[PDB]
DNA sequence: GGGCAGTCGCCGTGTACCTCTCCTAGAGCAGCATGCG
RNA sequence: UUCAAAGCGGAGAGGUA
DNA sequence: CGCATGCTGCTCTACCTCTCCATGACGGCGACTGCCC
């Protein structure tokens, strides 16, 4: 809604499916945020690095996420001024999407709040007795889901940041890219978007989602009702001779 | 011709313990063939028994 | 037995032969590959008579 | 010719049986036309372990990829594929029409820079 | 452009208590029983 | 002066009201 | 009389991909998609 693209274009972009431009400057078949592609790419590289004439000032394209720069580039302020100054005149029957992005602009600029915030650069780590090592009988252990998604993030991002320091080719630093988001979204939640990650057997792990969304987590199971103390139960037999307000106790 | 009723009795079937360990076994045998095919190939020598 | 009724449809998405059956059953089963005569064939053999 | 590297991605914990697997396949299969060398690289660094020993070891640059010399064609293409062991082709990605899962890759050659940066 | 039928994917589907069973693959390394001349 | 050694998570199947 | 080889217990770490694990539920609601003007 933000960046006026539709769902997929972003999606491509992320996940490492297309390139965007950023800059179209000087020329002529490019425009600002218009997905290319390899071929495309390549085809524009055998006119841009032969610097005949007329390509100065060198367009950038980012098959990355460059969601960071197009998130920045937004100004919004004048974005929100231009969506009314539009919304004012003519209306049809779809105005709605005006509205809509009129709505979320003016969210972000009353809660003075950064769209580039929703593109994450570091995570937080839940204290340690909300995951605890349990022991089973027989001397086996019993951990959380939850360590699992964190060693594979961990592992990931250290993998990386060393295939980055040995300065490797960039075509296996895509993938190392690609893993390590696949990762942090599977820590985030499991089987949103792309496929489930499964542990021992194959059932699913439990992601930090899974704790407060359904019946059974912790809004519903800990919160609205609890175990007591000071409480019993039996079974119920007839007492007559008892008058009402009165029974019989163990 | 005519359609067909899927809770007929004529349309249902029983299985019992010897058809699902039939199954159970059919699967254990296929990873044992993967195995033997990956293991086989390994040894230039022959030096080996069944 | 009512061969009309099907040359209806004959009719309607035009008579295929043998090559491009293949093609167009490769096309449709596995998008995103180039179709390939021997990859249709190998297709079906592993999906109906394996 | 047109010798050029590619770098295929395997499973974890296979590159040297990968590599022995897949010379053993060439040297069989006589098709060193198309399918010329296979390598992986190694470098082997020294540190101090915990019992004091002073410890070649044998670190791969690339942990869970291998490298390959060859020529691309349908054929060898399908034949380095069904090698066991191996998830793919690196190189640029395409969009599944239908279903959830990575969809076809094709491969990226290796420029003369990086290759001859790393084989020193 | 306007207007759709048609289709794909996500959301939701009673409460309290009792009994039983089972719970990560692969590879690497070291010490004891067994058939033969 | 100190306490202190008995509590553990998940999945499946069945039952009572 | 003594010498060589398979079996068992402990330890140590690491994870990605498929032929997809199913194709007998039902309603509601929102977001693409091909087709006809």
């Amino acid at each position: 809604i933000l960046l006026d693209m539709p769902l997929r274009d972003v999606e491509q972009i992320v996940y490492f499916n297309s390139y965007v431009v950023l800059n179209p400057g000087n020329h002529s078949e490019l425009q600002y945020k218009q997905l290319l592609n390899e071929d495309q790419w390549m085809e524009i590289e055998d006119q841009i690095y032969a610097e005949e004439s007329d390509l100065e000032g060198i367009e950038v394209g980012i098959g990355a996420e460059a969601l960071q720069q197009l998130l920045q580039d937004l100004n919004l302020n004048e974005e929100s001024e231009k969506l009314r100054q539009e919304i004012a005149e003519s209306k049809g029957q779809k105005r709605a999407k005006l509205i809509k992005r009129l709505r979320v602009i003016d969210n972000f600029i009353g809660t003075e709040s950064r769209p580039e915030w929703m593109v994450l650069n570091v995570i937080p780590v839940i204290p340690p007795d909300l995951r605890p090592m349990v022991q089973l009988d027989g001397g086996r252990f019993a951990t959380s889901d939850l360590n699992d998604l964190y060693r594979r993030v961990i592992n990931r991002n250290n993998r990386l940041a060393r295939l980055q320091e040995i300065l490797a080719p960039e075509i296996i630093v895509r993938n190392e890219k690609r893993m390590l988001q696949e990762a942090v979204d599977a820590l985030i939640d499991n089987g949103r978007r792309g496929r489930t990650v499964v542990g021992a057997n194959n059932r699913p792990l439990k992601s930090l989602s899974d704790i407060i969304e359904g019946k059974q987590g912790r809004f519903r199971q800990n919160l609205l009702g609890k175990r007591v103390d000071y409480s019993g139960r039996s079974v119920i037999v007839v007492g007559p001779n008892l008058k009402i307000h009165q029974c019989g106790l163990p | 011709c005519e359609v067909d009723d899927i809770d007929h009795l004529g349309n249902r079937r029983v299985r019992s313990v010897g058809e699902l360990l039939q199954n159970q076994v059919r699967v254990g045998l296929n990873r044992l063939e993967r195995i033997i095919r990956e293991r086989m190939t390994v040894s230039d020598s022959d030096s080996l028994s069944p | 037995r009512h061969p009309e009724y099907y040359q209806k449809t004959i009719d309607k998405e035009g008579q295929f032969s043998e090559d491009e059956a293949l093609m167009e059953l490769y096309r449709k089963l596995r998008p995103g590959e180039p179709p390939t005569v021997s990859g249709g064939q190998q297709l079906l053999e592993s999906r109906f008579f394996d | 010719e047109k010798a050029r590297w590619y770098a295929v991605q395997v499973a974890s914990g296979c590159e040297k049986r990968v590599k022995a697997t897949l010379e053993q396949r060439v040297q069989t299969l006589d098709a060193a036309n198309r399918i010329l060398q296979v390598e992986i690289p190694e470098t082997p660094i020294v540190k101090l372990k915990k019992d004091g020993s002073r410890q070649s070891a044998e670190e791969k640059v690339f942990p869970g990829y291998v490298l390959v010399r060859m020529i691309l064609d349908d054929d060898a293409w399908q034949i380095v594929r069904n090698t066991p062991h191996v998830i793919n082709f690196v190189g640029a990605e395409q969009k599944r029409p239908y279903g959830r899962g990575r969809g076809h890759v094709k491969p990226m050659p290796l420029s003369p820079g990086e290759v001859g940066r790393i084989f020193k």
